[PDB]
């Protein structure tokens, strides 16, 4: 019984709760796609001044 | 007026373009970060309060 209790304590210390991790995965994938879109929009800024010459 | 040396209208158009470009880069920050208060520069009180909380 003491060995089972110690293993349960190690699991309480290190184990992650994956149910939070799934929502974090979805939100981070969406945030990465939005960040790539914002990075492309930032990369396009230089083009506008070529047309004014 | 009708002068070669000076063109005030281009200056006003350029400052207006600078304003719309600043609004654009701010919106790009709001998408790539996902936060309307991403730093102390945006609003120090709400930012410090959310940081402490």
């Amino acid at each position: 019984k003491l060995q089972d209790s110690l293993d349960a304590g190690v699991g309480n210390l290190v184990d992650a709760d994956l149910a939070k991790e799934s929502a974090k995965l979805q939100s981070l994938q969406t945030k990465q796609q939005l960040g790539v879109q914002a990075l492309s929009i930032a990369n396009q800024s230089s083009s506008s001044i070529l047309s004014l010459f | 007026l009708n002068s070669i040396n000076t063109n005030s209208g281009a200056l006003i158009a350029l400052q207006n373009l600078n304003s719309t470009n600043a609004e654009l880069t701010q919106v790009q920050q709001r998408i790539n970060t996902g936060k309307k208060i991403g730093s102390a520069k945006d609003n120090g009180a709400i930012w410090a309060t959310a940081k402490n909380q």
